């Protein structure tokens, strides 16, 4: 039921943090742009348009 | 299934006598002579296919071998309980008072 | 040039194993007349494996690569033994003392910690026939015990344990005990591993030898209440014989 | 009182099966914790048959 | 101590037993006063004691 | 109850001669005990050796016995294990070993008596919590 890892992986996100990736392979470093790094880039973004709204 | 080993050995001889390859060395001050010297001869030279295997330990004098001739009746063999070997448990085994 | 504690401490050099320079490539000759034994058997871990299971039975279930989370904590050191030469000619260490066991917990991909009891307790292992001389191609290949990575004073987060504790779940007074047997009865194990020490350096002189390892064990059961894993060890060794 | 009615079965000849077997189970049904009112939860929420289970 | 357990009336009238792990399982069971057989599949009983309609 | 003379009446030596102790005496040993023994034997334990106590059913099964006054004034002066197999006071305070152990310095033997009078005197007063640990406490 996986709707937006797909979207992630089709553009180059494979990695996580925690280890793994979505061929399966082991022991490679996705740097800061892991699943995880997109999903905290995307929530910190959302934050700051939420500040500029309110500043607009 | 599964049993605890320790519950079970309560079961045996161990549950009444000093038993020379499971028990805990502090248990042999319940006797007189026995603790420290003839204690630490016996846990260390364990285990003994019988009681009475304890009376040819390299080394005892005459006085420690009729010392231990007087607590055979005392005394057990069953088999090891790695259990209640490993972790240097015959020495301590994690109970002071 | 011989260190000292204040050189040492807190700079990780105190889980190294000692090293024998590049240029001791010599031979140590085993008088078979004279006995030996071992002042100190050390073995500095680099790589921890762990197999993976495969939920198929089949597939390639391969030792995937882990990342050490319990620090410089690893190294077993100050191992003591007799160093028999038998008829055949062939050195059996029989290993008696020393700090021979350490916990290790290693992490994989998803993060599982897989907690082992590092460990060459009571290790025999012996060499090929005919080795006159310790060489740079001597292999002692044996077996050591792996005894439980908990012992049995140790309670579960609910009081359970094996020599001391609860024997049921007390917080579900009137649960059905059969599904949660595996969790109330602590089990003891007690398993065996394989370790082949492959010598590359000799000191011919002093009687050091240095190499590398590979060791391969369960890890921690949890006193029986899930199935170990299977781990593989690598990394280098120091020996120093004495003559005895 | 289940004791009481033991001893009477036991002074008349009963035997040990046959004095506890004359108990009523819903006398012996009281006789139990489970049943006592101080031995629930604040959030231990639902029947008392949600607890022990249903006494068959 | 080689305790055993007999059980007189109800359902296990007659029987005794000796195996120190079901001895000790009925013990437990004692300790709540008379040991009842339940149902705690039925509704997910989750082995932890309710108060009754008194104690709410 | 009262600290009787029946209470403060122990045994002597071996054979089985007693003496009955003074309340003065009894107080004295406390106080000395206290002073000196109890660092590692509050309450009839031993902190650094929990095997062994001071309960009278311990000193009676050590070699020799030392559930006497004189077998407790003898370990005083030459302390040694259970099995009286080794001699001990390079790490047990004695009177032979006062110059390491300085507390045992100027000890009497009235001293010793009224110590030896106290673990004796103690579990008759006190029941299983002397030599119980904090079971009993
Ligand atoms: C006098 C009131 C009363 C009592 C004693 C009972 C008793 C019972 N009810 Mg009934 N019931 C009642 C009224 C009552 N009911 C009402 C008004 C309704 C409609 C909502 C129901 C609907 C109902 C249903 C649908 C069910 C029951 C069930 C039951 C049984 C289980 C109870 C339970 O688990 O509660 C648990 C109680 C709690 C978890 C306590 C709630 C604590 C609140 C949330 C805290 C509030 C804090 C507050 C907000 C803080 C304020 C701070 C501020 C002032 C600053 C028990 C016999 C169950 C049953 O077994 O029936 C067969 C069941 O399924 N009841
Ligand atoms: C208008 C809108 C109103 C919105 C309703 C708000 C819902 C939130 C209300 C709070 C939730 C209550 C928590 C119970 C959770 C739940 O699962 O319960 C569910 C429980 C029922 O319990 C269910 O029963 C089932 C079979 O019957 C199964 O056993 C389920 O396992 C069990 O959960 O229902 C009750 O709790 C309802 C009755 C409440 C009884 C009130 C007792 C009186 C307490 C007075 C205390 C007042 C203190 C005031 C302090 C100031
Ligand atoms: C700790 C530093 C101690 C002080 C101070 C005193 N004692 Fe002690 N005592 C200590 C130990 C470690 C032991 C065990 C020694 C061994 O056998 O390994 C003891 C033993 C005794 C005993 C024998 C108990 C028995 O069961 O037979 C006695 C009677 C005794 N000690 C008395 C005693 C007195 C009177 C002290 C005050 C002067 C005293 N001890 C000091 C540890 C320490
Ligand atoms: C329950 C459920 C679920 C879930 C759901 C969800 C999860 C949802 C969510 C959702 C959400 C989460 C949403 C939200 C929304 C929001 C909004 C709608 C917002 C708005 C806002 C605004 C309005 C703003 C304003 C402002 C400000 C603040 C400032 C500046 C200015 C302005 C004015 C602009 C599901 C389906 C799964 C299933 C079924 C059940
Ligand atoms: C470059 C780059 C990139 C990109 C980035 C981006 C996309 C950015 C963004 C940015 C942003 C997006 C920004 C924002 C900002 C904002 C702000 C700065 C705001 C502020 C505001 C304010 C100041 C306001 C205030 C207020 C309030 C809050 C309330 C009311 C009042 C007031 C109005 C005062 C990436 C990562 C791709 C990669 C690398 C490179």
């Amino acid at each position: 039921g996986m709707f937006v890892l797909p979207f992630m992986a089709r553009l180059g996100v494979t990695g996580s943090w925690s280890g793994w990736s979505i061929t399966g392979e082991t022991g490679i470093d996705p740097g800061f742009w892991s699943f995880e790094g997109v999903a905290l880039a995307h929530i910190v973004l959302s934050g700051l348009l939420f500040l500029a709204a309110c500043w607009h | 299934e599964l049993v605890n080993v320790v519950d079970e050995k309560l079961g045996t001889a161990y549950g009444e006598k000093i038993d020379l390859n499971n028990t805990n060395i502090a248990a042999f001050i319940q006797y007189r002579g026995l603790y420290p010297t003839l204690a630490k001869l016996i846990v260390k030279n364990a285990p003994y296919e019988s009681v009475e295997d304890v009376l040819n330990i390299p080394g005892l004098t005459e006085r420690q071998k009729q010392i231990l001739r007087e607590n055979l009746e005392h005394f057990t063999v069953t088999e090891v309980e790695t259990a209640l070997v490993e972790g240097g448990d015959r020495y301590n085994n994690g109970l002071y008072k | 040039q011989t260190l000292t504690y204040d050189d040492i401490v807190g700079t990780g050099l105190a889980n190294k194993c000692p090293t024998l320079d590049d240029t001791a490539r010599g031979a140590y000759p085993i008088d078979s007349s004279q006995t030996y034994r071992i002042a100190r058997l050390c073995l500095q871990p680099t790589t921890f494996l762990v197999k993976e299971e495969p939920k198929n039975k089949r597939q390639e279930a391969e030792f995937v690569p882990t990342k050490l989370v319990t620090r410089e904590t690893t190294s077993l050191d100050q191992i003591q033994g007799e160093l028999k030469v038998n008829s055949d000619g062939s050195l059996t260490f029989v290993e008696e003392d020393g700090i021979d066991f350490q916990p290790v917990t290693v992490q994989m991909a998803g993060g599982e910690r897989i907690p082992l009891l590092f460990t060459v307790k009571n290790l025999v292992a012996s060499t090929q026939p005919n080795v006159t001389s310790i060489t740079t191609s001597t292999d002692f290949k044996g077996e050591f015990n792996v005894p439980s990575y908990r012992t049995a004073n140790f309670l579960d987060p609910k009081g359970r344990g094996l020599a001391s504790g609860y024997d049921s779940a007390i917080a579900l007074p009137q649960a059905k005990e059969e599904e949660l047997a595996r969790a109330n009865v602590k089990r003891f194990s007690l398993t065996k591993g394989q370790i082949s020490l492959n010598v590359a350096k000799v000191d011919g002189r002093t009687g050091e030898i240095a190499g590398t390892f590979e060791s391969e064990q369960l890890s921690d059961d949890d006193m029986g209440a899930h199935e170990p894993h299977e781990v593989k060890i690598q990394g280098v060794f120091y020996a120093s014989i004495e003559p005895a | 009182e289940i004791n009481r009615r033991v001893q009477a079965s036991l002074a008349s000849g009963a035997t040990l099966e046959e004095a506890w077997s004359a108990i009523p189970e819903k006398l012996a049904f009281y006789d139990y914790i489970g049943n006592n009112p101080a031995k629930g939860g604040l959030f231990r929420t639902g029947p008392m048959n949600k607890g022990d289970g249903i006494a068959q | 101590q080689g305790v055993t357990v007999s059980f007189y009336g109800g359902e296990l009238n007659g029987q005794t037993f000796t195996d120190p792990p079901t001895v000790k399982s009925y013990a437990r069971k004692a300790i709540f006063g008379e040991i009842f057989e339940f149902d705690t599949e039925t509704l997910n009983s989750d082995g932890i004691f309710r108060t009754s309609p008194r104690g709410w | 109850a009262e600290l009787t003379p029946e209470v403060l009446t122990v045994p002597l030596n071996s054979e089985g001669k007693t003496i009955t102790l003074t309340e003065k005496q009894y107080l004295e040993g406390k106080r000395l005990f206290q002073y000196a023994c109890a660092s590692c034997h509050v309450g009839g334990i031993t902190k650094t050796n929990p095997s062994l106590d001071l309960r009278t059913e311990t000193l009676a099964l050590a070699t020799p016995p030392r559930d006497n006054i004189e077998g407790l004034v003898d370990y005083m002066k030459n302390p040694t294990t259970y099995d009286g197999e080794q001699e001990i006071a390079e790490v047990h305070p004695s009177l032979r070993s006062a110059d390491i152990f300085p507390k045992m310095r100027n000890l009497t033997e009235k001293d010793l008596v009224a110590i030896a009078g106290h673990i004796l005197v103690e579990p008759k007063i006190l029941g299983d919590k002397w030599g119980g640990g904090k079971v009993y406490y």
